[PDB]
């Protein structure tokens, strides 16, 4: 017996990244989190917690 | 014009004019690519299709 998850992992290209992806072909896993860090807390410190 | 002179009298007259009708043809052409089409008929989800 053991206890996994039960469904795929979603990611699908929102509004912020599918502009990125159509005018400049290049998109990103994520967008909130990169752009929670780099405008946000520019010095944060990589931490592990 | 009605005269009183020496040559003989003046008769009503008649013309008989044929009017026909021209007609003009155009033509205008278009492409449509053909992976343009394919995904006309295709299903879609996801926001970037």
């Amino acid at each position: 017996a053991m206890s996994g998850p039960a469904a795929y992992a979603s990611y699908v290209v929102r509004g912020a990244n599918l502009v990125t992806a159509v005018s400049y072909g290049r998109a990103m896993r994520n967008f909130e989190q990169f752009m929670a860090r780099i405008v946000d807390h520019p010095n944060a410190l990589p931490s592990v917690e | 014009i009605a005269h009183g002179d020496g040559r003989r009298p003046n008769k009503q007259r008649q013309y008989i004019v044929m009017k026909a009708c021209n007609k003009h043809h155009i033509g205008a052409e278009i492409e449509l690519a053909a992976a343009d089409i394919e995904l006309l008929f295709a299903e879609k989800e996801t926001p970037l299709d």
